[PDB]
RNA sequence: CAAUAGGAGCUUAC
């Protein structure tokens, strides 16, 4: 959980001063203290009633409301985003809509990333969960 | 925000009122803030994890205030024990020697 | 016989430690637990 | 007036003597060959299948990392200053690397001789990754097992090292002069006798110790500095050299240049 | 048999189902080797009981 | 992970060497011998190569998942 | 419609979102999406 | 600084710091300052 | 909420040290310049800027 | 043109 480096004690310009420490710019081109950073995302369709559950689906503006100030255009016809894409601050990576009770019916309930981070999916999965409903995990990859 | 812009420059706790300061402001990239290292004694501040909070004036009367009373320059001597708190530190003190 | 070193000093604790490994304390009472305590738990 | 004197000359390494020359020139030659020769680097990476267990930005760094034939590399013209839009032929070099793994057992290793060059503006002699010998097997760049593959397409482009080390044609420079201090620009920490417990420099018997009754001199400046310049086999060291020179000519003249068209 | 309920089970224990197969199997059940255990798995969380 | 193509410090090609060091391990050279026919001089370079843990082999154990 | 693939048999497939999410080699409970057809460019640095 | 602050007001003692850090960093740029293993040892004689 | 609340215009960063900053000057980062704004009312002094 | 609350836990700098 380290690296070697080579490192010098000198007062040699001043800017490593009360804790502060010199870089080599050229060793950090090089690799030097690099590494991967991976999120994963959560989601999944509840059921409140019987026929009334959640869907993961690319939410259109006619059908849905409230929609999420980032955009929708990463998204597949299946509400997921695929591993594979660059995504930004802001971006959904995964569409659901939650039904409104008794067009235009529905609201969505869509996560976005991060609004701080960048990077690019990895591995979208898709399984279900105790109960048999659809359950989605999306890991995000980015190197810092 | 722009250069010379006035801006109240803080450190928790505030033991003491030369712990939060208005500096003037002076745009750079690498998002860490920058200091004079001679102004780390009265926040008593260093470099190794230390974060520092920003306050902005969106008045005129307040730019006032900040310059011509929270100044860094104005709070070299301290009212404590009548000394400056300001020094030559950490490198230019073993340096002039 | 000779004078144990450091070095058998070591060679003891490797042995310890792959015995034991770090984690025993652990896994040993949620064995004891699960050989023992609920069912005299049940019976209590 | 300047003198070169070399000492050991290879196609990696040159260790050469530099004299009546300032010290500010020699160190000045250090940097620029250090820093601002040009060389070929890959600097842009596509993936069309990456199915192994290393990460794309881990395999496009490694791939940026690797040393290219550079030799044709002057005549060429940087990305930033062609008419063209998406890479043309005159101002890039495209490679290819196809890999992968057939079978259930063993490891099939992916190395960088493997990179295979498809366009660039030939006939220059740019682009090829450099081997060491006709049997090298270059460097290592991922491991395949059963039905893994890596499917890749580099750019490779010129630049120099200030933007990113690996635009650089040099590992290290080494450079001392005055191996006897006696211009005392150090002054020896000591514990008890400063010549006892110091190395002697590899050049030390290159230069007459100071005699014993000798004084000091005020007006001696330093003459004589004995650099060794290594390389990557990108550029060959008599060619890192003379390109830092000219590089250096090149910033002068830039110079003059805007002096005499300020007027 | 009357199902009372579901215990937790503590990971590389004598009740966890990896405490046999050894390396080559726990690999392929996507099982690192360096794992020691000692916690349990709540709703997919890893959680370790503080002495 | 598997082993940098440069050196950090100064830049030296290393990647070229892995496999070379490996074979030179086996026949029973110990490590500085071994750093020292691969022309490693610096203790950089040599620090380099003689640190470097292969952990590409243990991540290459896990079944591809296509 | 999309490509799948299994998380245990490896198994490639297509699903057309109103089948259960299933494998049909093997029959296995969890899936991962494929990765897509767009082409990344990374910047080797 | 007590005595320039006293006498030439608070924007020429500001200064002052500013002049002495450059001043000082530039030839402690040029001459050096590090300190090593050896700095804490003392000889034979003062160790007896 | 009354002796002490959560004000708007504020930023928080990590602190570096500059040797060639004066000592009434704080470097701000780009970003967080960006961020923040300060209110200025037009005049016949500022107007072109 | 609109991004919940309450808790507990682990941490950062003094
Ligand atoms: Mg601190
Ligand atoms: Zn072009
Ligand atoms: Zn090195
Ligand atoms: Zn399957």
């Amino acid at each position: 959980a380290g690296q070697n480096a080579i490192v010098a004690i000198a007062c040699y310009s001043g800017y490593n001063q009360e804790d502060s420490m010199i870089m080599n710019q050229s060793s950090i081109d090089r690799g030097l203290f690099r590494s991967l950073f991976f999120r994963s995302y959560m989601d999944q369709e509840k059921r409140f009633g019987i026929s009334i559950v959640e869907e993961f689906e690319k939410p259109t503006r006619a059908t849905t409301l409230r929609l999420k100030h980032g955009t929708y255009e990463k998204l597949d016809e299946d509400g997921l985003i695929a591993p594979g894409v660059r995504v930004s601050g802001d971006d959904i990576i995964i569409g659901k809509t939650t039904p409104i009770p008794p067009y235009h019916t529905k609201r969505d309930a869509s996560t976005p990333l991060r609004s701080t981070e960048n990077g690019i999916v990895d591995q979208v999965l898709l399984t279900t969960n105790q109960e048999g409903l659809k359950f989605v995990k999306v890991r995000m990859r980015t190197t810092k | 925000l722009m250069d010379d812009d006035p801006v109240l420059f803080n450190r928790q706790p505030s033991l003491h009122k030369m712990s939060m300061m208005a500096h003037r402001v002076k745009v750079m990239p690498y998002s860490t803030f920058r200091l004079n290292l001679s102004v780390t004694s009265p926040y008593n501040a260093d470099f190794d994890g230390d974060e520092m909070n920003l306050h902005v004036p969106q008045s005129e009367e307040t730019r006032a205030e900040l310059s011509q009373l929270c100044a860094v320059p104005l709070q070299i001597v301290s009212p404590q024990s009548n000394k400056p708190v300001m020094g030559i530190v950490q490198d230019t003190l073993c340096g002039v020697r | 016989d000779d004078t144990i070193t450091t070095e058998d000093c070591w060679t003891v604790i490797s042995a310890f430690f792959e015995e034991k490994g770090l984690v025993s304390q652990q896994l040993d009472s949620f064995d004891e637990f699960m050989e023992t305590s609920i069912q005299d738990l049940v019976w209590e | 007036e300047p003198k070169v004197n070399i000492i050991n000359a290879q196609d990696d390494e040159v260790e050469l003597m530099l004299s009546d020359v300032n010290l500010s020139l020699a160190n000045s030659l250090r940097r620029t060959m250090l820093a601002e020769v040009p060389t070929l680097a890959i600097d842009l990476v596509e993936i069309k299948m990456n199915t192994s267990v290393l990460a794309d930005e881990f395999i496009s760094h490694r791939l940026g990392l690797i040393p290219l034939v550079s030799e044709d590399v002057e005549e060429m013209k940087y990305s930033r200053d062609c008419t063209c839009e998406d890479y043309c032929d005159e101002c890039s070099v495209v490679l290819e690397l196809s890999a992968r793994h057939e079978g259930e057992e063993g490891t099939t290793d992916v190395y960088s001789s493997s990179l295979i060059k498809v366009s660039g503006p030939g006939n220059l002699n740019v682009g090829e990754p450099v081997r060491r010998d006709d049997y090298d097997q270059g460097i290592l760049l991922c491991k395949l097992r059963n039905h893994q593959e890596l499917n890749i397409r580099c750019i490779a482009k010129k630049g120099i090292a200030k933007e990113h080390a690996k635009w650089s044609p040099c590992s290290a420079i080494a450079f001392e002069y005055d191996p006897h201090n006696k211009l005392k620009h150090t002054d020896f920490w000591f514990e008890v006798d400063a010549k006892k417990e110091w190395p002697d420099s590899k050049y030390a018997t290159w230069e007459e110790p100071p005699k014993p009754g000798e004084v000091f001199d005020y007006k001696a400046k330093p003459n004589r500095f004995y650099m060794t310049v290594e390389t990557t086999g990108s550029l060959k060291a008599n060619q890192v050299f003379s390109r830092g020179i000219k590089t250096l000519q090149e910033k002068l003249a830039n110079v003059l240049f805007e002096l005499e068209n300020s007027r | 048999k009357v199902h009372i309920g579901k215990v937790p089970i503590m990971l590389r224990s004598k009740f966890c189902s990896l405490r046999t197969l050894d390396e080559v199997d726990l690999y392929k059940m996507k099982e690192c080797p360096y794992d020691m255990g000692g916690y349990f798995v709540i709703n997919g969380s890893e959680k370790v009981l503080i002495a | 992970m598997i082993i940098p193509v440069r050196c950090f410090s100064c830049g030296k090609v290393v990647g070229d060497k892995w496999d070379a060091y490996l074979r030179l391990l086996e026949e029973g050279k110990q490590e500085g011998d071994a750093l020292d026919e691969l022309k490693l001089k610096r203790y950089c370079c040599r620090r380099m190569v003689l640190t470097h843990v292969d952990l590409i082999e243990k991540f290459l154990r896990y079944n591809p998942l296509e | 419609g999309v490509k799948y693939t299994c998380g245990a048999c490896a198994h490639n497939f297509s699903l057309n979102k109103s089948d259960p999410v299933r494998c049909k080699e093997c029959g296995h409970r969890v899936i991962y999406k494929a990765r897509t057809k767009r082409m990344i460019q990374f910047d080797a640095r | 600084i007590h005595t320039v602050m006293r006498e030439k007001g608070p924007k020429i003692c500001a200064e002052l710091f500013g002049n002495i850090q450059k001043v000082v960093n530039y030839w402690l740029l040029h001459n050096g300052f590090s300190i090593g293993i050896g700095d804490a040892i003392a000889d034979a004689s003062t160790m007896k | 909420n009354l002796m002490g609340k959560r004000v708007d215009f504020s930023a928080r960063t990590v602190i570096s040290g500059d040797p060639n900053l004066e000592l009434d000057q704080v470097g701000v980062p780009i970003s967080i310049a960006k961020t923040l704004s300060y209110p200025e009312t037009v005049t016949q002094y500022n107007i072109h800027r």
